[PDB]
């Protein structure tokens, strides 16, 4: 296969409309992993293999768009995957990144804290999430849907992504959650993507293309994430470095998308088809306003 | 009038040995671009790397106040164009060099306005 030559592999369409039990992830290419060029992170290659990969959607990009990305942090205080996005994202796009610990960023602001902490005033084109407790990795006990961040991450969709806007957002094999697959019928297109560079890993990232606010189709998120299973178990992904060499059409084009206020009545099938067709972005474009929530204490 | 000095210590804990700071995190790019000092995209050209700035700032890195009285940072949402040569220092290049203000290019690894 020529899947070698792209950043990565999309589940199947054929896949998504199965309905297979959870099985325990065994992937034969486990362990191995892929020759990165010279001096580049994993993490660099593995965001710029997802963001080659959205260049191939029908993402929304609006003039003063919005960006936030969660879990934006790095074992080594610094930011790597920002730093892909804010090239990747037009010159200008507004940044927000977020993380649990401290860390070093390129965003144009930066939240500490638990997510769930986080608030914003105004509505975002495009919500990124790396978010990842590796205390989800036990083999050992049974692989349930999982809460914690993912219960904020489908509240913050719900009421923060502007119609029309786009997710990705990190799962594995355990570190998933079934509402959020429940959600991705909430947009017009959507799919589980496996960068090339970490094909090894049971990772993938969920992404929901142009959301349209109300379900379009009805997902069971605990039959999808079996079924994404099932994929990855059937299909081994040979690892790959090499889109990584070429990044003349990496920028994301700005599109000039459309931006309006819409009230709920005004949504029409004829709104909702250029929201599919990644054509229109509905919400205020007034300015952008976070805060993370501080508990105070005094420990004396 | 006391105020620690970090550029200076750094200077002098690489002179004596000291390994250089790490972990910048270095961008993948074409290699074809201008070749400018600090920029808003990837720019390096075929004898640089280019950095996310952030990681490549002394003070960012070290979580200091910026020698700038208003405490902004030149690199911070920007990119760094690193010589290949000098690439296993980033933070070091981009604090014992300077930008010229005409050009653009870093002073003695670019510009040539002083031909
Ligand atoms: C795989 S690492 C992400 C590394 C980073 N994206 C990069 O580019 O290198 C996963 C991150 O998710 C964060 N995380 C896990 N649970 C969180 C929570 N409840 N709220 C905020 N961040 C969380 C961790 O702090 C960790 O830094
Ligand atoms: C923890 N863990 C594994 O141990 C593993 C695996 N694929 C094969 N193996 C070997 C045992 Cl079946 N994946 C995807 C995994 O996450
Ligand atoms: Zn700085
Ligand atoms: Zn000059």
């Amino acid at each position: 296969s020529s899947q070698a030559w792209q950043p990565g592999v999309a589940m199947p369409n054929l896949y998504k409309m199965q309905r297979m039990l959870l099985e325990k992830c065994d992937l034969q290419n486990y362990g191995d992993s892929a020759t990165l060029p010279k001096g580049i992170m994993m993490n660099v290659a593995k965001y710029t293999q997802l963001c080659q990969y959205l260049n191939t959607l029908t993402l929304a990009v609006p003039y003063n768009m919005r960006v936030i990305h969660f879990g934006a942090g790095s074992d080594k205080g610094v930011a790597p995957g920002t730093a892909v996005l804010r090239q990747w994202l037009p010159t200008g796009t507004l940044l927000v990144d977020s993380d649990l610990n401290d860390f070093v960023s390129d965003a144009d602001s930066t939240l500490i804290g638990d997510c769930a902490t986080v608030h914003t005033a105004n509505k975002w084109d495009l919500i990124i999430s790396d978010m990842y407790d590796p205390k989800t990795k036990n083999v050992t006990k049974e692989n349930d849907s999982k809460e914690g961040f993912f219960t904020y991450i489908c509240g913050f969709i719900q009421q923060k992504l502007a119609l029309g806007g786009s997710v990705a957002i990190k799962i594995t094999e355990h570190s998933w959650n079934a509402d959020l697959y429940k959600l991705m019928g909430h947009f017009a297109w959507w799919t589980a993507f496996v960068t090339n560079v970490n094909a090894s890993s049971s990772e993938a990232f969920l992404i929901g293309c142009n959301y349209l606010g109300k379900p379009r189709e009805q997902i069971d998120g605990y039959v999808m994430h079996a079924n994404y299973i099932f994929w990855r178990n059937t299909n081994p992904i040979q690892l790959s470095s090499y889109s990584l060499f070429d990044m003349s059409k990496f920028p994301l084009k700005l599109r000039g998308t459309a931006v309006m206020s819409l009230k709920e009545g005004q949504i029409n099938d004829m709104i909702l088809s250029l929201l599919s067709k990644g054509r229109l972005i509905i919400r205020e474009n007034n300015r952008v306003v976070i805060s993370s929530d501080v508990l105070v204490n005094n420990e004396n | 009038a006391f105020a620690v000095d970090a550029a200076k210590a750094y200077k002098d804990y690489l002179a004596s040995g000291g390994q250089p700071i790490t972990n910048c995190v270095k961008m993948l790019c074409t290699h074809t671009g201008t070749g400018q000092a600090i920029t808003v995209t990837p720019e390096a050209n075929m004898d640089q790397e280019s950095f996310g700035g952030a990681s490549c700032c002394l003070y960012c890195r070290c979580h200091i106040d910026h020698p700038n009285p208003k405490g902004f940072c030149d690199l911070k949402g920007k990119y760094v164009q690193i010589p290949t040569t000098c690439a296993n220092d980033p933070v070091g290049f981009t604090l014992k060099n300077t930008v010229c203000t005409v050009c653009g290019m870093w002073k003695g690894y670019g510009c040539s306005c002083d031909q």
